RNA sequence: UCUGUCGUGAGUGGCACACGUAGGGCAAUUGCUCUGCGUGCGGAAUCGACAUCAAGAGAUUUCGGA
């Protein structure tokens, strides 16, 4: 009774189509509308181990809005690669910071574009 | 009232559950339908690879999905429509 | 044979927790996670690793043991951040003793390294130090855990 | 002495609950109602937070309420 996920593989095909993941889901393709129209921006995290993952955000997302941008990120990843999936979030964001350009993102209320984010951009974790 | 809306929710709920799941790829075809447009926007000069090979393998996707998500939902909604005359025959004449 | 109720005191003589974290010991149960892997009697565990320390110089300072099975530096699963501690799965039980008894206070990376067997699937009720318990600790930080390689039992 | 329930890659997850906190609407300087976040009773000082188990920094003393 899951005809729908043969049509979105098929789909996904689209040399135009290729960024999407498998499961596309609203958010996501919402989330690259702002990309074509703009509004949104991309925000790249590394890992320490180097790897990257590319966080989307609106432009007049909040900090606070950003560590959940990252907690649909990597909530969304570990399904698909099936790692550990009961992420303690409030401990991960209990010990470690968010820092861009020397600078640890505190405020969560505070705005990516006051804290000095654009589009493209790479911010790194720190402890406390 | 309160078992009365209760058995209402065992059975309308469910159901909702999958009308929503069933409803949830249209949204999805409608959005995916969206951000093909845009990008065809900015494939005017991505347009010297062959778009209409693509465009014409995309259009007839949907359609039959969306066909065939029609047919589910029509079996859903008929058993919505029966559950509902059913559920409120019974509180009449109780 | 870990006791989460003598590991807090240096003889084994102690019948009431003096710090919570012992008492957070005998109350959590713990299981080894999905990423345990492999025959728990090879699995030299290593620990007070150099943060910026590569799992490939793991696997090239302790090849010279022998071969090397299977190898996994732990890092913080979000951030990445290196735990400091890895696990060297070896190859026939000689690789792994001659690894125990020679790699304890190696340095590396300005770092002296601590050697150890691993004790979640060998050691009888053996808790982890984030569950409260483990062993070593540091005597400055409000709490220490005896009984171990470092800080044997004052018998 | 300081919530319940379902859960085991999860003493750290989900939901609810309680308290606190930030933004919205309503009434009479205050009160009533919704969404996000923090802790599971809440503060202070000190020692740590560069500790031995596949991912998790706490602890000693102190004192406020129930």
């Amino acid at each position: 009774m899951d005809v729908f996920q043969e049509g979105l593989a098929m789909v996904v095909q689209d040399p135009l189509l290729c960024d999407l993941p498998i499961q596309v889901t609203l958010e996501e393709v919402n989330s690259q509308i702002a990309l074509e129209y703009g509004q949104a921006m991309t925000v790249r995290v590394c890992k320490m181990d180097g790897e990257v993952m590319p966080v989307v955000v609106v432009q007049s997302a909040t900090v606070l809005d950003l560590k959940k941008a990252i907690q649909r990120y990597v909530q969304l990843k570990q399904e698909r690669e099936g790692g550990i999936q009961h992420i303690s979030w409030s401990y991960v964001w209990r010990t470690y910071h968010l820092t861009s350009a020397g600078e640890k993102l505190t405020e969560d209320r505070k705005k990516l574009r006051d804290y000095g984010i654009r589009n493209r951009d790479e911010v790194s974790f720190i402890k406390k | 009232e309160q078992e009365l809306k209760a058995a209402a929710d065992g059975v309308l709920s469910e159901v909702r559950k999958k009308q929503a799941d069933t409803k949830r790829m249209v949204d999805i075809l409608r959005a995916l339908e969206k951000l093909r447009k845009l990008r065809k926007e900015a494939a005017a000069r991505k347009g010297v690879c062959p778009p209409a090979s693509a465009d014409e393998t995309f259009t007839h996707h949907l359609q039959r999905l969306r066909k065939l998500i029609k047919k589910r939902s029509e079996l859903y909604e008929a058993e919505e429509r029966a559950l509902r005359v059913m559920l409120e025959g019974e509180q009449e004449e109780e | 044979e870990y006791d989460p109720l003598k590991a807090g005191s240096i003889d084994g003589t102690d019948e009431d927790p003096h710090d919570r974290a012992v008492w957070r010991a005998m109350l959590a149960r713990y299981v080894p996670n999905k990423g345990v892997i492999g025959d728990p009697l090879l699995t030299l565990f290593v620990a007070r690793l150099n943060l910026q320390t590569k799992e490939d110089k793991l696997k090239e300072v302790f090849s010279r043991y022998g071969d090397i099975r299977r190898l996994r530096l732990v890092r913080d699963l979000v951030t990445g951040f290196s735990k400091g501690y890895a696990f060297i799965e070896y190859k026939e039980e000689r690789a792994v003793i001659k690894a125990y008894r020679d790699a304890d206070g190696l340095v590396i990376d300005q770092h002296e390294i601590f050697v150890d067997y691993e004790l979640e699937r060998t050691l009888k009720g053996w808790i982890p130090r984030r569950l409260g318990g483990g062993l070593g600790g540091k005597k400055e930080s409000g709490q220490l855990r005896f009984g171990g390689r470092d800080r044997p039992f004052r018998k």
